[PDB]
RNA sequence: GGGGAGUGAAAUAGAUCCUGAAACCGCAUGCAUACAAGCAGUGGGAGCACCUUUGUGGUGUGACUGCGUACCUUUUGUAUA
RNA sequence: CUAAAACUAUGUGCCGAAGCUGCGGAUGUAUACUUUGUAUACGUGGUAGGGGAGCGUUCUGUAAGCCGAUGAAGGUGUGUU
């Protein structure tokens, strides 16, 4: 029973090599550089989902900053009197409606002032 | 001496862009009506109105 | 309309004819479902904010199925110590259109 | 429609080629025979025949008229190699590689 | 919904000039790379330039504290063997006052090709003119 | 050496002649690229081009931006120069 | 950076991890009743190393069967699980 490698050894070296398209060089040619690179390629994900969530929230806390600071308030006094208020809305709607809507975010920086005085 | 690691392939051809050639002065001698190199005698031996080993 | 609703751990704007993703939800493919409690709801200048609810305010949505997200492969491994490791994962997620906001 | 040539087999280098081959891409067919007849170029000899070739098949196999012609395709590729020993000193020996192309000229209206 | 980012052709940059008389260097500097950066927009995203324009004028007339005027060393080298080069906050500030700004707000912004293009939109003068009168500048009070 | 003609079911079955992969080397089209510093990806993300529908679609490219010093072996311990 | 953006003392907020909570999914062990089906609870970072369960490859029987010139194996793309 004499087994040759050579279709399965073809089809995986071709799998490996069709997940590196776009990438330099050797980099998308060569077997051996281009599977350190799908290796590398896939930590990088497994970290990065984890710090977009990081990013995201620190953009929302910026751009609730910007919104605040309009309305005569700062972020941390804006965040603590609307958790005195017992409104819970988060920081990726609070974002939104300070990118899109002035009016109603008035509206909150003005319910905030309210439940701090 | 030598190299520590090989060149790419774009490395490469950015050395050869410089590497082209160019063409050469022709002109039309319409005293014979031929294409002839600028300032040369024709592959006939005409030049300038007279003719070497008629 | 501009409504603002909760729905699997997360918040979401919404406005009418919408269609959005949340996660799975045990409803049937072609029921309706009501959200009851409704955090704001601005109609133009006019603008309540719950505390932590607005009172009297009503979204309803449809949900039109369920269905899985495109694969992600999770990799592990170590440097210089011989482990590697592999995986594969699709999350699941209903897909609702919002029919009415009350108000 | 183009009319095509080859040639098969030059006896030199596809890098050497390429420079002549550069020089007449999409130019009119009296300005490339002009420019290869008066080049002191080895490969110039080569791609003029090539270039004769393709204008003397649009002419007779498929009758066209030849003020109206161009060169819209030309590619050089490599051919087979063949392999040879250097005796070098101290008994060391190098192996030479005498190159090889094919010509390609594509000629249209 | 998502968050999304500001449109670069949607941005719009506004024109503000800011009195430099009698003025702390580094409190002035903050807020000066605090509006070439937009973070007082509620568009504000950090690849995208949405800030806006500054001019300072009296260049000439702006202070430090403590003993820093004779005892505060800007240095440079000219990639030369000994080429080590220095001066002072006072004899470069009566002689080249642009400069201080450009090196007190240059060191407060992001560095790669949107931290210098940033830094494009601001313009130091030394005296009481300036030439962008066309651009209709608000008067800022910092 | 080729282009027609002709044979043959087939001629990129034409004698280096079944099939004809990869490394490597060209030509063509789309997008990007000549004020900007590093394992070349990854998370975002504008614009353009082509398909398509009346799209919160598909395909290619990727300005700008956060993070980020290959693999194996041997070691107390390696981006390791 | 100088009545600080330093130091000492006190207070009120906020930011901040793959920690904890929320929502969705998989899996190990033990238990409870059907009597094999789900709940409940605790767990699920790993080198040397021990245990358990699988994929694919060539060949023999099943096979004088089943698929194949209305196109097999192989090669090259696309879509999907
Ligand atoms: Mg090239
Ligand atoms: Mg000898
Ligand atoms: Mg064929
Ligand atoms: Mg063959
Ligand atoms: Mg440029
Ligand atoms: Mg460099
Ligand atoms: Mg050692
Ligand atoms: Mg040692
Ligand atoms: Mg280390
Ligand atoms: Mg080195
Ligand atoms: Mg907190
Ligand atoms: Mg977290
Ligand atoms: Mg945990
Ligand atoms: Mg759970
Ligand atoms: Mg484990
Ligand atoms: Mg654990």
């Amino acid at each position: 029973a004499r087994v040759k490698r050579g279709v399965v050894a073809h089809r995986r070296h071709k799998k490996i090599l069709a997940r590196a398209k776009g990438y330099y060089g050797a980099r998308s040619r060569v077997y051996r550089v281009a599977f350190q690179a799908v290796i590398k390629a896939g930590q990088y994900a497994y970290r990065d989902r984890r710090q977009k969530k990081r990013q995201f929230r620190a953009l929302w806390i910026a751009r609730i900053n910007a919104g605040a600071r309009q309305n005569g308030l700062s972020y941390s006094r804006m965040i603590d009197g609307l958790k005195k208020a017992q409104v819970i809305i988060d920081r990726r709607v609070l974002a939104d409606i300070a990118m899109h809507d002035a009016v109603a975010f008035a509206a909150l920086a003005e319910k905030a002032k309210g439940a701090l005085a | 001496a030598v190299q520590q690691n090989r060149k790419s392939r774009s490395r490469r051809d950015m050395r050869r862009s410089h590497d082209a050639l160019t063409e050469n002065a022709l002109t039309v001698d319409q005293a014979t009506g031929e294409t002839h190199r600028r300032h040369h005698v024709t592959k006939d031996g005409f030049y300038r109105g007279r003719q070497l080993f008629a | 309309m501009y409504a603002v609703i909760q729905s699997g751990g997360k918040q979401h704007r919404v406005v009418e004819g919408e269609t959005l993703k949340v996660e799975l939800l045990k409803a049937e493919s072609g029921a309706t479902i009501t959200f009851d409690d409704v955090l704001m709801v601005v109609n133009g200048d006019n603008i309540q904010i719950g505390a932590p609810v607005v009172a009297g305010a009503k979204v309803t949505a449809e949900v039109i199925g369920h269905g899985r997200h495109d694969k992600i492969r999770i990799i592990k491994m170590r440097r210089r110590k011989h482990y590697r490791k592999q995986q594969g994962h699709r999350q699941w997620f209903t897909e609702l259109k919002i029919t009415g906001i009350s108000g | 429609m183009e009319v095509t040539a080859k040639l098969r087999g030059a006896a030199i280098s596809a890098q050497k080629a390429r420079l002549v081959a550069d020089l007449i891409r999409g130019k009119s067919v009296a300005h490339a025979l002009n420019i290869l007849n008066f080049s002191n170029k080895k490969a110039a000899v080569l791609v003029k025949k090539a270039l004769e070739s393709a204008i003397a098949n649009a002419e007779h196999n498929n009758s066209l008229d030849v003020d109206d012609l161009k060169v819209s395709t030309i590619y050089v590729d490599e051919g087979m190699s063949l392999k040879r020993i250097m005796p070098r000193a101290k008994g060391r020996a190098d192996r030479i590689t005498k190159r090889t192309c094919h010509i390609t000229v594509k000629v249209g209206v | 919904m998502k968050t999304l980012s500001a449109k670069p052709a949607e941005v719009q940059h506004d024109w503000f000039v800011v009195d430099a008389t009698g003025k702390t260097l580094g409190r002035l500097a903050t807020e000066i790379a605090r509006r070439l950066r937009g973070k007082h927009k509620t568009s504000y995203t950090p690849h995208v330039d949405a800030g806006d324009y500054i001019i300072v004028i009296n260049a000439e007339q702006v202070q430090v504290t403590g003993n820093k005027a004779l005892d505060k060393k800007y240095y440079r080298h000219t990639e030369f063997p000994g080429g080590l080069k220095e001066t002072n906050f006072e004899k470069l500030v009566a002689h080249k006052p642009e400069e201080i700004f450009e090196r007190a707000v240059k060191g407060m912004l992001p560095k790669g090709p949107l931290g210098y293009a940033m830094i494009k939109k601001m313009k130091v003068y030394a005296g009481s003119e300036h030439p962008h009168a066309a651009q209709q500048p608000q008067v800022l009070d910092i």
